[PDB]
C-alpha cells in the first residue's frame, strides 16, 4: 500500500467518523408524517405548532424531544408510489374533517389504504378526529346527522364505559367505526391511536408525546421479545 | 363528437394490433431450444460495503468500473471505491428524502432529486476541494425518479407530474418537453447511441423518446401492473421491463412486439431494478422477496440466487465491463458480487 | 467426577451455540429498525459465557487426564493462575453484563424517548468495553498484588484461598468478589422489579383491546429474578461467611462444590432464559428440529 | 374544453405511430442470439474469469 | 486559493522560529499539508507532511526531532515550529496542498513560501542539468530511478514541478495522467523505471527549471532539475 | 394491454333493478380487486363498492349499504353489480376500477381523479 493508500484510508475513517456523528444527530431526533385530504384543517393544525416544493419540513419541540414533521406540499392525488419512502418513520397522523360526512367515506377508504400497506405495516397511525365543535353544533342543529349517511347508526347505543349525549354517541360510534376498520388485518404488530381535539386545542403536542413514546415503548418490547 | 375521435381511436388500436400481430411468426422460445443452456452461475460477495445511515435506495457506476455513487435517504450522496473500499466523497444533501441519483460520463458531476422535486447537480473536481451546489433547478411539479446524464452539459430527468423535460446545466430550462404518459413517470433507461431513450411509468407503458424531436416513436403496452424498473440492452434494439405483477417482459425495438416473459409460479414479489450484462445473457432482477434472481435472456431460466440481504432489493447495477455487480437494499449494505 | 464436567461442557457449548445463531438471526433482522443494542449485549455475553466454558472444561479435562498431579504440569504456578483468572472473570461478566441490561431495560421501559433519542449505540459499546476491562482488571488483581491464586481442598479448580487465612488481603479479595456480585444482584433484581411493576401499572390502567408482548416480559423477568438469586446468593453467602470468619467456618468444601456447580448452571442457563426460552424462537427451534430430522 | 384536444393529439399520436414499419421476429431472434454469441467472450458474469485478472 | 506565508528573515544560530501560513479559497481541513524547502541555486527538498486532523504526521530524516508541524481547523492555520537551527537551514520554504484518492491532484497549488537566513531510501537522479533548445522545437527530458516505482496496483508514482524565475513551481503531471491548469503540449511516457517527459511545442512561458519526485513512500526525495533557457 | 369495456347503464325510472357488468381481460381476473366508484355531475369521485380476488372479501359504502350485490366470475372473468330500488340519488357515472398490485390485500388510489387503469364508466340517470 503505498502513502496513497494510507491517505485514503485515513480520510475513510474520517468520512465514517462523520457519517457517525450524523447518525447520532439523527437519532437524537424523531420524524413523523403528516397526512391529510384538502378538506381537513390540517393547515390549521401545523400553524398553531408554535413551541413548488413538493415536501415541507416542520421542526419543534415537546418535553425537551425534537419532532420534524413531513408533509406533501405539492403533488398529485397518487400515493401509492410515495408512501413506501416515508417508511420506519416513528408515527404518521392523518387528519380527517370529522364535520363532513360527504368527504368521510373517502377519508375511510385512505385510512383503511394506509393501515393495510404491506410496507408500512411495522408503523402505527395517529388519528385526530379534528373540527369537534362544527360536528357538535350541525349534529344538534338536527339539518343532516350520520343516519341518512350509514345505515348501522340506527343500531348503535353508547358504550356503558357540559356536553350532549348526542355528539358524544356520534363520536363514540365514528371512534368504533375506526376501530373495526384499523383492526382489519392488523396482525397485532402495530396499533392506532384514536385522539379528540379541535382547532384551538393546545394539548396536542401532549398526545402526539405520548403516542410517540407508547410507540417506541412497543418498538423496544417487539425487539426485547425478538419477535 | 367525442364519440367520433373514441371510436376512430378504437379503430386505429385494433388496426395496429392486427398489424403487430400478423408480424409474430414464431416465437423467440421456438427458436432458441437448440442452442446450450447457461447453467447455475453461482455468484459470491466479493466486497461488502457498510457506512449508510439509511435506507440504499439509488446506485450508479460511472464510465470505468472503479467509482460509484449512490443515494441514502439520509440526504447523502456517497462515492464507493470497489477496489480499496475506501470512501472518496461524502456529499450532504440539503433534502434527505431522494429517490434517484447518477453519475456524468465525464466524470465531474452528479446529479440527485426526489420528493423536493428540484434536481440538485453537484460538481465533483471543484477547484475549492469541497462539494458546491453546483446547479439547483426546479419547475417540476412531481417528485423526481430517475435522472440520467447525456454529455457534460445536458441532463434528463423524470418527474411525477407525467411531464419530463431536457434541462441544461448552463442555464438550467427546459431545452424539449415531452408529451408524456398516462401515469406517473418510474424510470428511465437510455439507449447506447445515446439519441434515443425508454421510459416506464405505473401505466404499464414503455414509450421510446427522442433527444432531437420531442416525441414518442413506439408504445408497448404488453405489461399488466405499474412498471418500476427498465434496462436497455448494451446494442440498443431491446430493452426489459419488471412490473409489480412478479414478471419481466423484454419488448423489442426493432421487432416492437414483447419477445420474452420471464415468470414462475413460485415468484410473487414485484421487480424492483434491472439491469443487463454486457453481453446481454444474464439478466438481475431484484425482487421483493429479499432475494435477487439470475435469468437467462434467450432460455428464460433461473440462472442464479443472490440472498445476501435481508431486507427489500431497492437497486442493483452491472459495470460496463461486466467484471462485478452492486446491489444496495434497505438494510444499508452494498454487496459487491463477482 | 470429569463426567459431570464434561456434560456441563457441552450443554453450555451447545446452548451457548444456539443463543449465538438465534441473535444473529435477529441481529439481522432488527438492526434496520432500532439501535439493536438489547441483541448486540445479549450476543457478547454468550460469547464471553461460552468462552469462559470452553476454557473451564479445558483445563478441567487437562488437570483430570493427569490424575489431578498438579506437580507434574505446574512447576512456576502457572496455569493455576490463569485457571483462576479465567474463573474470576467468568462470573463477575456473566454478572455485570446482566446488571448493565437490566439497566439498560429499565430505562427504555421507564423513558422510552430517552432510551431511544439520548442513548446511542457508541454509548453501549464504550460501557461494555469498560465493564470488559473493569472484570479483567479484577481478574488481574492478585495478580497485581504480588500474591497468585492457591489450589482448593478439591484438587480440579483454583480460586481465591479459602483455607489458612491469616492476612487480611485474602480476606479483601473474597469479600470483593462477593460483593461485585451481590451489589450487581441487587441492581439487576430492583431493575427488574421496577420494570415488572411499570408493565402492571400501564397494562392495568388501559382497556384498548393488548398484553401480546407485556406477559412474555414479565414471566421472563420473574424467571430471572428467580434463579439468578436461587443460584448466585448461597454461592456469595458462603464467600462472604468464609471471608469474615476465616477457618472458623463449620460446613466442608462440599458446600462450595455445590454452590459452583449451581453457578455454572446459571450460566448454562442464562442464554436459555434469555434467548432460547423466547415464545417465537421456541417455535422456531421446534419447526427447525421438525424439517431437520 | 380540453378533453377534445386532448382527444385530437391522442388520434395524431396514434396516426404517427401507426406509420412505424416493423419485421418479423425470427430476424430480431437470430440478431440477438449472434450479439450474445459475439459478446460471450467479453463477458466475465458469464464466462468464470480467474483471479488472476479480478 | 492563496497561500500566504510569514515569519521569515534573519535568525542567530541556536535560535528558534515558527513559520506561519495562512490558507484560503478552499477547505484547509479537507487537503493534506506538506513543508518542503528550497536552497539557493540548488533543487527541493521536502521537510514534513501533515494529514487532516493531524492524524497522521511525517518528517524528513535529516529533520527528525528538531522541526515540528501542527494545525488549526478553527482557525485554518498551519504553522512549523523549528528548534535549534543551524547554518546550513537557510533556504525557503512552501507550504503545498494534496488530497489523495483515485483521480486526484496531489501537490496541485504551491505556496509563495517565505525564506529563512541563519547568521538508503529511494532517490531520483538526473544525467541532464541544462538543455540549450530554439523555441521551436520539442523538448525530451529523460529521467532514472534507482528503484522500479511501479507498484503492484500499477500506479506510477512520478511528479513534475516546473519552476519559473519569480513564480511558484506549478505540477504538470501528477500520474502520463496530464494535470489540470496546463495545456496538452506536455506528456509522460516509460517504464516504471525510466520516466521520459515530451513537449511537443515550447512555449515563452514554458522556460524555467523541471524537477521530478516520486511519491511510492512517504519521505520524498527531489531530483537535480533541468534548467531551460532561452 | 389493460382493456375495461363497460355496459349497461342509461335512464331508469325510479324504483327499478339494473345488472351492470365490467368485462377484464388482458390479465388474471382471479387476482386482482375490483371496485365500483361512483362519479357525480359536478362532484368528486366517491367509492362505493369492492371485492377481492376469491370473492370472500366484500365491502360497500354506507349510502347503498345492502342496496346493490356485487359478484365476480373467474371461469368468464366478468365483473357484475346488480342494482336494486335506484333513487334519483344514483345519476352519476359508475367506473370499474382494478388494482395495479396483484396478491394484495388493498392497493392505493382507488377514487382517484385520474388513473390508467380506470374504464369509461356508465352514465346510470333517474328522473321522472
Ligand atoms: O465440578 C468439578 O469437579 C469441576 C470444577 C468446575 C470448574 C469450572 C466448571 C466448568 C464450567 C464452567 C463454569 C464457569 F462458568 F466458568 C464457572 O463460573 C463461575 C462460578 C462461580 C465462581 C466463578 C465462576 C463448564 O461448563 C464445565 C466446567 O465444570
Amino acid at each position: 500500500l503505498s502513502a496513497e493508500d494510507k491517505a485514503a484510508v485515513e480520510r475513510s475513517k474520517m468520512i465514517e467518523k462523520q457519517l457517525q456523528k450524523d447518525k447520532q444527530v439523527y437519532r437524537r431526533t424523531l420524524r413523523l408524517l403528516l397526512l391529510g385530504a384538502d378538506n381537513s384543517g390540517k393547515s390549521t393544525i401545523v400553524k398553531q405548532m408554535r413551541i413548488t416544493s413538493g415536501i415541507f419540513e416542520t421542526k419543534f419541540q415537546v418535553d425537551k424531544v425534537n419532532f420534524h414533521m413531513f408533509d406533501v406540499g405539492a403533488q398529485r392525488d397518487e400515493r401509492r408510489k410515495w408512501i413506501q419512502c416515508f417508511n420506519d418513520v416513528t408515527a404518521i397522523i392523518f387528519v380527517v374533517d370529522s364535520s363532513d360526512y360527504n368527504r368521510l367515506q373517502e377519508a375511510l377508504n385512505d385510512f383503511k389504504s394506509i393501515w393495510n400497506n404491506r410496507w408500512l405495516r411495522t408503523i402505527s397511525v395517529i388519528l385526530f378526529l379534528n373540527k369537534q365543535d362544527l360536528l357538535a353544533e350541525k349534529v344538534l342543529a338536527g339539518k343532516s346527522k350520520i343516519e341518512d349517511y350509514f345505515p348501522e347508526f340506527a343500531r348503535y347505543t353508547t358504550p356503558e364505559d357540559g356536553e350532549d349525549p348526542r355528539v358524544t354517541r356520534a363520536k363514540y360510534f365514528i371512534r368504533k367505526e375506526f376501530v373495526d376498520i384499523s383492526t382489519a388485518s392488523g396482525d397485532g404488530r402495530h396499533i392506532c391511536y384514536p385522539h379528540f381535539t379541535c382547532s384551538v386545542d393546545t394539548e396536542n403536542a401532549r398526545r402526539i408525546f405520548n403516542d410517540c413514546k407508547d410507540i417506541i415503548l412497543q418498538m423496544n418490547l417487539r425487539e426485547y421479545n425478538l419477535v | 363528437e367525442l364519440d367520433q375521435l373514441r371510436q376512430e381511436a378504437e379503430q386505429l388500436k385494433n388496426q395496429i394490433r392486427d398489424a403487430r400481430k400478423a408480424c409474430a411468426d414464431a416465437t423467440l422460445s421456438q427458436i432458441t431450444n437448440n442452442i446450450d443452456p447457461v447453467g447455475r452461475i453461482q455468484m459470491r460477495t466479493r466486497r461488502t460495503l457498510r457506512g449508510h445511515l439509511a435506507k440504499i435506495y439509488a446506485m450508479h457506476w460511472g464510465t470505468d468500473s472503479r467509482l460509484l455513487v449512490s443515494a441514502s435517504q439520509d440526504g447523502k450522496l456517497i462515492i464507493w471505491d470497489s477496489y480499496t473500499t475506501n470512501k472518496v466523497h461524502a456529499i450532504p444533501l440539503r433534502s434527505s428524502w431522494v429517490m434517484t441519483c447518477a453519475y456524468a460520463p465525464s466524470g465531474n458531476y452528479v446529479a440527485c432529486g426526489g420528493l423536493d422535486n428540484i434536481c440538485s447537480i453537484y460538481n465533483l473536481k471543484t477547484r475549492e476541494g469541497n462539494v458546491r451546489v453546483s446547479r439547483e433547478l426546479a419547475g417540476h411539479t412531481g417528485y423526481l425518479s430517475c435522472c440520467r446524464f447525456l454529455d457534460d452539459n445536458q441532463i434528463v430527468t423524470s418527474s411525477g407530474d407525467t411531464t419530463c423535460a431536457l434541462w441544461d446545466i448552463e442555464t438550467g430550462q427546459q431545452t424539449t418537453t415531452f408529451t408524456g404518459h398516462t401515469g406517473d413517470v418510474m424510470s428511465l433507461s437510455l439507449a447506447p447511441d445515446t439519441r434515443l431513450f425508454v421510459s416506464g411509468a405505473c401505466d404499464a407503458s414503455a414509450k421510446l423518446w427522442d433527444v432531437r424531436e420531442g416525441m414518442c416513436r413506439q408504445t408497448f403496452t404488453g405489461h399488466e401492473s405499474d412498471i418500476n424498473a427498465i434496462c436497455f440492452f448494451p446494442n440498443g434494439n431491446a430493452f426489459a421491463t419488471g412490473s409489480d405483477d412478479a414478471t419481466c417482459r423484454l419488448f423489442d425495438l426493432r421487432a416492437d412486439q414483447e419477445l420474452m416473459t420471464y415468470s414462475h409460479d413460485n415468484i410473487i414479489c414485484g421487480i424492483t431494478s434491472v439491469s443487463f450484462s454486457k453481453s446481454g445473457r444474464l439478466l438481475l432482477a431484484g425482487y421483493d422477496d429479499f432475494n435477487c434472481n439470475v435469468w437467462d435472456a434467450l432460455k428464460a431460466d433461473r440462472a442464479g440466487v443472490l440472498a445476501g440481504h435481508d431486507n427489500r432489493v431497492s437497486c442493483l447495477g452491472v459495470t460496463d465491463d461486466g467484471m462485478a455487480v452492486a446491489t444496495g437494499s434497505w438494510d444499508s449494505f452494498l454487496k459487491i458480487w463477482n | 467426577s470429569v463426567f459431570f464436567s464434561v456434560i456441563f461442557m457441552t450443554v453450555g457449548i451447545l446452548s451457548n451455540s444456539l443463543a449465538i445463531a438465534i441473535l444473529m438471526k435477529a441481529y439481522q433482522r432488527f438492526r434496520q429498525k432500532s439501535k439493536a443494542s438489547f441483541l448486540l449485549l445479549a450476543s457478547g455475553l454468550v460469547i464471553t459465557d461460552f468462552f469462559g466454558h470452553l476454557i473451564n472444561g479445558a483445563i478441567a479435562v487437562f488437570v483430570y487426564a493427569s490424575d489431578k498431579e498438579w506437580i507434574r504440569f505446574d512447576q512456576s504456578n502457572v496455569l493455576c493462575s490463569i485457571f483462576g483468572i479465567c474463573m474470576v472473570f467468568s462470573g463477575l461478566c456473566p454478572l455485570l453484563l446482566g446488571s448493565v441490561m437490566a439497566i439498560e431495560r429499565c430505562i427504555g421501559v421507564t423513558k422510552p424517548i430517552f432510551h431511544s433519542t439520548k442513548i446511542t449505540s457508541k454509548h453501549v459499546k464504550m460501557m461494555l468495553s469498560g465493564v470488559c476491562l473493569f472484570a479483567v482488571f479484577i481478574a488481574l488483581l492478585p495478580i497485581l498484588g504480588h500474591r497468585d491464586y492457591k489450589i482448593q481442598a478439591s484438587r480440579t479448580w483454583c480460586f481465591y484461598n479459602t483455607e489458612d487465612i491469616k492476612d487480611w488481603e485474602d480476606r479483601f479479595y473474597l469479600l470483593l468478589f462477593s460483593f461485585l456480585g451481590l451489589l450487581a444482584l441487587g441492581v439487576s433484581l430492583l431493575c427488574n422489579a421496577i420494570t415488572g411493576i411499570t408493565l402492571l401499572r400501564v397494562k392495568f390502567k388501559s382497556q384498548q383491546h393488548g398484553r401480546s408482548h407485556h406477559l412474555e416480559m414479565v414471566i421472563q423477568l420473574l424467571a430471572i429474578m428467580c434463579v439468578s438469586c436461587i443460584c448466585w446468593s448461597p454461592f456469595l453467602v458462603t464467600m462472604a461467611n468464609i471471608g469474615i470468619n476465616g477457618n472458623h467456618s463449620l460446613e466442608t468444601c462440599e458446600t462450595t462444590l455445590f454452590a459452583l456447580r449451581m453457578a455454572t448452571w446459571n450460566q448454562i442457563l442464562d442464554p436459555w432464559v434469555y434467548i432460547l426460552l423466547r415464545k417465537a424462537v421456541l417455535k422456531n427451534l421446534y419447526k427447525l428440529a421438525s424439517q431437520c430430522c | 374544453t380540453a378533453s377534445i384536444a386532448q382527444a385530437r393529439k391522442l388520434v395524431e399520436q396514434l396516426k404517427m405511430e401507426a406509420n412505424i414499419d416493423r419485421i418479423k421476429v425470427s430476424k430480431a431472434a437470430a440478431d440477438l442470439m449472434a450479439y450474445c454469441e459475439a459478446h460471450a467472450k467479453e463477458d466475465p458474469l458469464l464466462t468464470p474469469v480467474p483471479a488472476s485478472e479480478n | 486559493v492563496q497561500l500566504v506565508e510569514s515569519g521569515g528573515g534573519l535568525v542567530q544560530p541556536g535560535g528558534s522560529r515558527k513559520l506561519s501560513c495562512s490558507a484560503s479559497g478552499f477547505a484547509f481541513s479537507s487537503f493534506g499539508m506538506h513543508w518542503v524547502r528550497q536552497a539557493p541555486e540548488k533543487g527541493l527538498e521536502w521537510v514534513a507532511y501533515i494529514s487532516s486532523g493531524s492524524g497522521t504526521i511525517y518528517y524528513a530524516d535529516t529533520v527528525k526531532g528538531r522541526f515540528t508541524i501542527s494545525r488549526d481547523d478553527p482557525k485554518n492555520t498551519l504553522f512549523l515550529q523549528m528548534t535549534s537551527l543551524r547554518s546550513e537551514d537557510t533556504a525557503m520554504y512552501y507550504c503545498v496542498r494534496s488530497i489523495y484518492y483515485y483521480g486526484s491532484s496531489p501537490f496541485d497549488f504551491w505556496g509563495q513560501g517565505t525564506t529563512l537566513t541563519v547568521s538508503a531510501d529511494i532517490v531520483m537522479t538526473q544525467a541532464t542539468s541544462s538543455v540549450p533548445v530554439t523555441p521551436g522545437e520539442s523538448v525530451s527530458i529523460s529521467c532514472r530511478s534507482s528503484k522500479s516505482l511501479l507498484h503492484s496496483n500499477g500506479n506510477t508514482y512520478l511528479y513534475w514541478f516546473l519552476q519559473r524565475p519569480g513564480q511558484s513551481p506549478q505540477l504538470l503531471i501528477y500520474r502520463s495522467n496530464l494535470a489540470s491548469g496546463v495545456p496538452d503540449r506536455f506528456s509522460g511516457s516509460g517504464s516504471g523505471t525510466a520516466f521520459t517527459l515530451t513537449i511537443s511545442r515550447l512555449e515563452a512561458e514554458d522556460v524555467g527549471v523541471y524537477y521530478c519526485m516520486q511519491h511510492l513512500e512517504y519521505p520524498l526525495t527531489f531530483g537535480a532539475g533541468t534548467k531551460l533557457e532561452l | 394491454q389493460v382493456q375495461l369495456q363497460e355496459s349497461g347503464g342509461g335512464l331508469v325510472q325510479p324504483g327499478g333493478s339494473l345488472r351492470l357488468s365490467c368485462a377484464a381481460s388482458g390479465f388474471t381476473f382471479s387476482n386482482y380487486k375490483m371496485n365500483w366508484v361512483r362519479q357525480a355531475p359536478g362532484k368528486g369521485l366517491e367509492w362505493v363498492s369492492d371485492i377481492s380476488q376469491s370473492g370472500a372479501s366484500i365491502s360497500y359504502t354506507g349510502s347503498v349499504k345492502g342496496r346493490f350485490t356485487i359478484s365476480r366470475d373467474n371461469a368468464k372473468n366478468t365483473l357484475y353489480l346488480q342494482m336494486n330500488s335506484l333513487k334519483p340519488e344514483d345519476t352519476a357515472v359508475y367506473y370499474c376500477a382494478r388494482c395495479p398490485a396483484p396478491f394484495t390485500r388493498d392497493c392505493f388510489d382507488v377514487t382517484s381523479t385520474t388513473y390508467a387503469y380506470r374504464g369509461q364508466g356508465t352514465q346510470v340517470t333517474v328522473s321522472s
